[PDB]
């Protein structure tokens, strides 16, 4: 919205011997002649200005960058854990639904044992599984590039000491041998001050998301104490005991539970005993209304 | 004495189909998806 | 719609002897010197000018610091009361259908109480509960950024005695001993 | 998010 583009990218003092269209040739070579040529001249530390010139370029790859794991989580994980958690649901409804169609009465080769499905699907994930390996690979993408930017631009922000001010030349394959070329034309970066802005805002909030991947890195030690600690008082099964600690469906899926216990429509009847005993919207518009 | 140890797992019951494989799907958004991602910048 | 744009944000008077884009750079010169170079020169306490630079980015930035709570309240107490509040609507037609159906009959190890659901769903959620600690950090958040543009725009307000006219300089890297540049360019936001 | 996004890319592109 500030409108990038070369005519406010960058701007040489031309003498005012030189027309237009010559004025406009040194504001086009020097945009073209900071991209790893010799005839650079910046005389601070002989810096790199490629940053400058593609700046946003980079701040879009980083968006892509941090979109491509819970893009590719939703590809793999959600169709293996979308079927499968609504399956853990209905399988839930009826085992509180059996037990008081039983309680009703209470007043009034084949394998098969005593003990309920959801007692031994809790046990046919801690064993052999593989669905938190496809969880890690979505935390460690996302935390390498929280410290890739968190390192580009912490260095962008120390990359405008005076890396705005360069003074570039054209003599080149013809110019050589001019008269009316002053040798220096001084120019300087304009849209930088902003960039240098856009730095230290982009910075605050990767440093503040850099501890919260940390938080969300430690899958045991998220709090899920009581997710299906109040199905125990059904005598249809004893007791529900997990410790889950590691590399276990059952460590990931306790927590995927504990933001859809809530959906359960069993759940909250059950809780009632013991104690008195806008983003796949949004991100898929903005994606390309950055472009235009 | 139940009659209903049975009932637990004795119950049968597409738009949920997927069509194409998975990483398939990802060979296409990135060898597709990303040269218009840059084109689209140098406009 | 007023396009803020370079061209309509800040104007220099640069001589005649300057032709165009040689007043083009003196207008994008000091349109980047005054984000903190030692060539500001403004003379009247010498004050910062980078909150006109970046007036509507920061007016953004507050728009998006007001959306954060009720965008992290409806992922999170939202689920959590959607299904619940849906669950005492049902229980609550039912207390009043079954006091009827029984009124028309008025003329004509197991622990279970007398005493209806939604008198003890009603208790089960007065002494161990944390949904207002979700509400009220909804609450804290908007005060705290109220409270916060409240005495920035308040300051933003008294930044503007005379802080549009300042005296920009282009004497830099080669041009310091240049003789067709005057020292001082005036300029205005 | 792939049969929508390469039919909406391939129309801005172009503009």
């Amino acid at each position: 919205a500030q409108e990038i583009s070369i005519g406010t990218q960058i701007s040489c003092f031309s003498p005012s011997s030189f027309s237009w269209r010559q004025a406009a040739f040194v504001d086009s070579y020097c945009w073209a002649a900071v991209q790893q040529k010799n005839s650079l001249q910046s005389e601070s530390g002989n810096l790199p200005l490629w940053l400058h010139k593609f700046f946003p370029y980079i701040l879009l790859l980083f968006a892509i960058l941090l979109y491509l794991p819970p893009l590719f989580w939703r590809f793999a994980a959600a169709p293996h854990i979308c079927s499968d958690l609504k399956f853990i649901m209905e399988e839930l409804d009826k085992v509180y639904n059996r037990a008081i169609k039983a309680a009703k009465s209470a007043r009034d080769s084949e394998s098969h044992f005593k003990y309920p499905i959801v007692e031994q699907y809790l046990k046919t994930k801690k064993n052999s599984n593989n669905l938190i390996i496809k969880y890690i690979s979505c935390r460690l993408l996302t935390l390498i590039i929280i410290l890739l930017a968190c390192i580009y631009l912490g260095y962008y922000f120390s990359l405008s000491s005076l890396s705005d001010e360069f003074v570039c030349s054209i003599k080149s394959g013809i110019l050589r041998n001019d008269s009316t070329v002053p040798d220096q034309f001084q120019c300087k970066l304009i849209a930088v001050g902003i960039f240098q802005l856009l730095s230290v805002i982009n910075l605050v909030v990767y440093v503040l998301l850099a501890p919260v991947v940390v938080y969300t890195l430690f899958v045991p030690f998220r709090q899920k104490t009581d997710v299906l600690k109040v199905y125990e008082i059904l005598p249809t099964f004893d007791v529900l005991h997990f410790k889950s600690e590691g590399y276990n469906d059952l460590s990931l899926y306790n927590l995927f539970l504990e933001e859809n216990i809530s959906e359960v429509k069993s759940y909250k009847c059950l809780k009632v005993l013991e104690n008195i005993k806008a983003n796949n919207g949004e991100k898929n518009a903005r994606q390309r209304l950055l472009d235009s | 004495a139940t009659e209903y140890v049975f009932s637990d797992f004795l119950l049968k019951e597409f738009k949920g189909l997927r069509l194409e494989l998975a990483v398939d799907k990802m060979v296409t958004c990135i060898a597709v998806g990303l040269p218009l991602l840059l084109i689209s910048l140098a406009f």
